[PDB]
């Protein structure tokens, strides 16, 4: 089987093909359309049959249709498809190779004859058609069997015998070189590099040769056992290696008749001669197995398709898949795709799941949008911004509400005074205690006795009520009820009334509401006041338990759970209600021996579960940093960890994880070009690293530059219009001729000193000058300062 | 999924984003580097500069951190590493916008991968080629960015690979500012994590097991603040191996495989992480790009598949 | 007046980070802004952007640069 691709014959975009069946009997001409993948593009035009057993084939590029056909008997049947002459050598033997040059020279590769020369070249315009034998214009290679030959140029020819590689010209009888090697079968020329060709041998050891390396003799490349055997045994070989016609330093080989490997080559010059080496190997499986030979198809936009002929002679068309070479991601969650075949690059912007929806739901772009909106800079502002957004961010709003409460407590002077700090602490730290016990107890009582205008741990429960924000008055409780009712959350108002115990007020609040369902719930709640003395296990409590099981609202769920049975333990473990309310109803109504167990259980749950609402229990402490670390492990949200841990870490405890989170968030803000947010984050870190004394514990950048005067070589200002150490005159502005002054920032107040030419102007003057100019305004400076 | 044509005359070998994400540089096999920028008005990629860089095909480029300026590395098959700095006062699309800085010729082999260091180690650099020798280049002088001095030289393979056998090399640095310096180095069927010891010389710290075939891409997941680090491996098999590296020779470190997916049925060419290490983009021989995320468990599950 | 960098004996990255703007963390070479109380650089564009919205030094040293740059 031989599929030979012929160009320069079709005026259209189609590519002509010449095919020989694997039994070596017929010659078929095709015209293949590259733009349609289906098999209808392979148009079978002509077929000439009964050509004995074909051993070689060639084509003439000068005139269209001249297709020489060889045979085993010796007849070199040269005819046209798009007359018919039958020539032969003077001695009848098998023709093993064939080449037709551009000018008209036609060579022929014969077997080994002692009294005849193998390589016989004649011209078509200078041959007599009345004789079967030929008139060899140039003859070489006596007593040798030439198995492969090809025309390099209009004069020279590269022929290979059974043992030598010969570069023989017609201008001189002396060949350029004769290299002794066995790999001398099927010389194929690279359509891009004219100095490179590839042969193979009987063992399949393919080798790429360089002509200039042999002329001077190692092969440029070798491939042990690459292609099929039978070179020295069978004269009918399937071409299982083809040079690439679409890009340089590439070729394709066929292995076991089913897979096709495209080997892409790399080249380096030791300094014209490039020492080749294999870079990448791409494997493509054919559509149908048992393929004998294949051929390339030059497609538009540097595409590749493979027309292949099977062992049965059936010809089909196998496209090459567009395999992605590189799929890089981005800080903005953008995917960039590069291909192994064409030039263009695919981009998936952010603007089985959909790609854009998955890139929009990732936490990277969520963190980017939150950082652009100003998340975490002010806790009350971020509670306001989260609450005025509907998605369903529940724990974030509650933990930022607690952070706002604790920051208001610290800013008011509460629980920062005394001999010990006790700032941003949690419920667990207050409850477990841990220099004298009486001294800390009396200063903690003094901490209680600051806003004064039957339990043993009353000097700790009150501190937990202060920390959690549950030390509010009953008139302010009525005001809070009015606020929650005005917000529209009637169920939360009812839940707070149930929490604070005034069940008739819960009935009054849920009654006369905007919904009929809330009125039905109010009637069910009111059916409890005249009912709480009942022993239980009755149909009303069963109905209330069923309603608690079935209902979707968590506030009414815990309302029904408290109404049906007067126990708080069904309320303290409900996760859908906020943990601040649960801690309020745990400090208000629970024995200390049970409150300690509840605190231990809830703290051990929230440390490992990564819940951000556990910061009420644990505070911003090392255990709070453990909580935030587990939250980062579960969620990959370093933004919230940074904005929470900056409140208490460098003020109180040096730990490496907070520094990692701060540096990561600063690099993320620089990555999204949010330099303003990074600067606000840095000044907020400096504000929140101040101790009670006032000493800044944050790490600041060291001092960078200072201004000299070159008359006393000192600083002109101490951390007037004259130098304060030598009295020399300061340089003036180049625009308004006003000097430098040394002793809410307006533009016309500081010099914008260039660090290259050392010439200073006022910033308003520099903006007005450098907007329409690009040179230093001083007389004799060439420095583009803007 | 709008495409843009890079304008190269040959294959495109490596495309990298910059730090800010608004610039891409595209190396190619026609010895050219084209830098593209994102216009905020037209919202389309446009060429900033195109220039002939090396004497062979360029296979890897990498941006430097912007605190060091606009520096683009370039490793190619002509055994050269060319470093390019952008001149601010130069015309657009002229070829003289990016000024050549150095040509590191210390490697006696055709290079495959160049990777700049993170922004906590210095202005370091890494190279690997078909010579088995790892080379590190530090720019120790902040006054001039041309005295690039070789500092570390570790041999990875015993012998250089054969002329005909194909082989791949890839690098990935550890971007953790609060951990000892580590380097993930892939050589054929071996993936080794180096570590900077107390003597200033790298040592073999941990080897990733598995890898029955060639390794086509190593990507270190960004250290967002977690207690574990992740390495994504694209092998010549179908396997996208994710390794959970826990660190606790300054510090010992353990390697545990987290996931191993055969969901491509071919060679995995490029695997790459996101900014936060949440989305893993794997491109394989099936023509489809598969995204991976972790939901409700440590094991990574599949997601949207882009073909 | 010539602007003189503080010759700080440094070893690693702070040698490179000495000559960097405190708003964008890029190298400053032309048209800088220098405070006197704190010795920190800014670009002219970075200073004209930051002082429209900020009040302290963007490096967070606690220096009120609109009132202490003299
Ligand atoms: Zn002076
Ligand atoms: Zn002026
Ligand atoms: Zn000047
Ligand atoms: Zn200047
Ligand atoms: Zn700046
Ligand atoms: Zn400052
Ligand atoms: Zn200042």
């Amino acid at each position: 089987g031989l599929i030979k691709k012929v160009t320069h014959w079709s005026y259209d975009n189609l590519i002509d093909y010449l095919s020989v069946n694997p039994t070596r009997d017929e010659v078929t001409h095709y015209k293949v359309d590259p733009e349609n993948e289906s098999d209808e593009s392979i148009i079978k035009l002509h077929t000439v049959k009964d050509f004995g057993s074909i051993t070689c084939l060639d084509y003439s590029e000068s005139e269209i249709g001249m297709i020489g056909v060889g045979e085993k008997n010796g007849y070199l049947r040269i005819f046209n498809i798009s007359y018919d002459i039958r020539v032969r050598a003077k001695k009848q033997r098998c023709i093993n190779s064939l080449g037709i040059n551009t000018n008209g020279l036609i060579a022929m590769g014969l077997d080994r004859n002692k009294h005849d020369s193998s390589l016989q070249i004649w011209d078509m315009n200078y041959h007599d058609d009345s004789h079967e034998t030929i008139n060899p214009m140039f003859s070489y290679c006596t007593n040798e069997s030439i198995v492969s030959l090809k025309f390099l140029n209009d004069t020279s020819v590269l022929a290979a015998s059974t043992k030598f590689l010969k570069e023989i010209d017609v201008r001189s009888p002396n060949p350029i070189y004769q290299h002794p090697t066995r790999l001398t079968y099927d010389i194929k020329l690279n359509p891009f590099n004219d100095w490179q060709f590839s042969t193979y041998g009987d063992d399949g050891t393919l080798a790429i040769w360089d002509r200039r390396k042999l002329s001077d003799a190692s092969p440029l490349l070798t491939f042990e056992k690459l292609v099929g055997s039978g070179a020295a045994s069978r004269k009918y070989m399937n071409s299982c290696f083809r040079w690439s016609c679409v890009r340089n330093n590439e070729f394709a080989t066929l292995h076991r008749g089913d897979t096709i490997k495209r080997w892409r080559l790399g080249y380096y010059c030791d300094s014209n001669i490039e020492n080749l080496f294999v870079s990448s190997v791409h494997d493509t499986n054919t559509m149908y197995d048992r393929v004998a030979t294949f051929d390339y198809i030059p497609r538009s936009n540097n595409g590749t398709s493979l027309i292949c002929m099977r062992q049965s002679g059936t010809i089909y068309r196998m496209p090459i898949s567009e395999v992605c070479s590189k799929a890089i991601l981005n800080n903005r969650n953008s995917l960039l795709l590069s291909n192994f075949e064409n030039t263009e690059i695919d981009e998936i912007r952010v603007n089985f799941w959909k790609p854009e929806k998955l890139l929009e739901k990732d936490i990277s772009v969520i963190m980017r949008t939150r950082a652009s909106l100003g998340y975490g800079l002010d806790p009350m502002n971020t509670v306001e911004m989260i609450d005025s957004s509907k998605q369903n961010n529940a724990y974030i709003r509650n933990t930022w509400r607690w952070i706002a409460i604790a920051k208001a407590s610290v800013d008011d002077g509460t629980m920062v005074s005394g001999d010990l700090d006790l700032g941003y602490e949690g419920v667990i730290g207050i409850w477990n205690g841990i220099l004298s016990d009486k001294q800390l107890n009396k200063e903690m009582e003094k901490i209680i006795k600051l806003r004064r205008k039957g339990s043993p741990k009353y000097v700790q429960r009150r501190l937990c009520l202060i920390i959690s924000g549950w030390d509010l008055s009953r008139s302010d409780y009525e005001d809070k009820y009015n606020i929650i009712m005005k917000n529209g959350h009637y169920e939360k108002a009812a839940a707070w009334a149930v929490f604070f115990g005034d069940i008739p007020k819960a009935v009054e609040i849920l009654g006369s509401a905007k919904k009929e369902r809330l009125r039905l719930i109010a009637t069910a709640i009111a059916g409890y006041l005249a009912y709480k003395d009942l022993p239980g296990n009755n149909a009303w409590r069963q109905q209330c338990r069923k309603m608690s099981s079935e209902l979707d609202d968590p506030y009414l769920r815990v309302i029904f759970a408290f109404i049906a049975d007067n126990d708080w333990w069904d309320i303290l473990y409900e996760p859908a209600i906020s943990l601040r309310e649960r801690l309020g109803v745990a400090l208000r109504f629970l024995n200390d021996t049970d409150l300690t167990t509840f605190l231990d259980r809830t703290s051990s749950t929230v440390i490992e579960n990564g819940e951000l609402e556990g910061l009420i229990l644990t505070g911003i402490t090392p255990n709070g940093i453990d909580l935030l670390q587990s939250y980062v492990n579960k969620t990959s949200d370093v933004q919230s960890a940074a904005l929470i841990s900056i409140f208490g870490s460098p003020r109180y405890f040096r730990d490496q994880r907070v520094d990692e989170w701060i540096q990561t968030y600063r690099d993320m803000l620089k990555s999204w070009e949010l330099f303003s947010m990074r600067a606000r984050f840095d000044v907020l870190r400096s504000k929140l690293s101040r101790t009670k004394t006032g000493v800044l514990t944050a790490d600041i950048k060291p001092r960078q530059i200072y201004i000299q005067c070159q008359n006393c070589k000192q600083n002109i200002n101490t951390p007037k219009y004259c130098c304060p150490h030598c009295g020399s005159s300061f340089p003036r502005c180049a625009i308004c001729l006003m000097p430098l002054g040394t002793s809410k920032l307006k533009l016309n107040e500081w010099f914008s000193f260039c660090l290259s030419c050392n010439h200073g102007m006022h910033a308003g003057h520099a903006e007005e000058w450098f907007d329409r100019h690009n040179v230093c305004p001083t007389p004799g400076c060439t420095c583009q300062c803007n | 999924m709008q495409p843009f044509d890079s304008g190269h005359d040959d294959l495109v070998h490596d495309v990298v984003y910059d730090f800010y994400g608004r610039h891409v540089a595209t190396c190619s096999s026609d010895q050219h580097i084209k830098v593209f920028k994102l216009d905020k008005d037209t919202s389309n990629w446009e060429l900033s500069d195109s220039w002939r860089a090396h004497d062979s095909s360029i296979v890897a480029i990498d941006w430097a951190s912007p605190e060091y300026g606009r520096i683009i590395a370039s490793a190619s098959y002509d055994k050269t590493v060319k470093l390019w700095e952008e001149d601010p006062d130069q015309e657009e699309c002229s070829g003289r916008r990016w000024n050549k800085l150095c040509t590191l010729n210390d490697s006696k082999g055709s290079l495959y991968s160049v990777k700049f260091a993170p922004a906590h180690l210095g202005l370091k650099l890494a190279c690997l080629g078909n010579d088995g020798i790892l080379r590190l280049y530090d720019a120790l002088e902040p006054s001039d960015l041309r005295s690039w001095t070789l500092t570390s030289e570790m041999k990875v393979l015993s012998i250089p690979p054969a002329n005909h056998l194909q082989s791949d090399f890839c690098l990935s640095w550890c971007p953790s500012r609060f951990s000892p310096e580590k380097l993930a180095v892939s050589a054929l069927e071996q993936a080794i994590i180096y570590q900077r010891g107390k003597d200033g010389k790298l040592h073999v710290a941990a080897k990733l097991p598995g890898h029955k075939s060639l390794i086509r891409s190593i990507s270190w997941a960004p250290s967002i603040g977690r207690w574990y680090q992740l390495i994504a491996t694209g092998c010549k098999d179908g396997r996208i191996r994710i390794f959970k590296i826990t660190e606790k020779l300054q510090s010992n470190l353990q390697v545990e495989l987290l996931s191993e997916h055969d969901d491509h049925n071919g060679e995995v060419w490029s695997v790459s992480w996101n900014l936060t290490g949440t989305i893993l983009s794997s491109a394989g021989d099936d023509g489809k790009v598969r995204l991976w995320k972790a939901t409700y468990s440590n094991e990574f599950k599949c997601m949207s598949v882009i073909t | 007046v010539l602007t003189h960098w503080i010759e700080n004996n440094e070893f690693g990255e702070e040698k490179f980070l000495a000559r960097n703007c405190n708003y964008c963390d890029l190298r400053v070479t032309r048209s800088s802004f220098i405070c006197g109380n704190c010795q920190h650089v800014l670009h002219s564009s970075c200073a004209r952007i930051w002082w429209e919205i900020g009040d302290e030094c963007p490096s967070g040293c606690g220096c009120n640069c609109p009132e202490m740059f003299d």
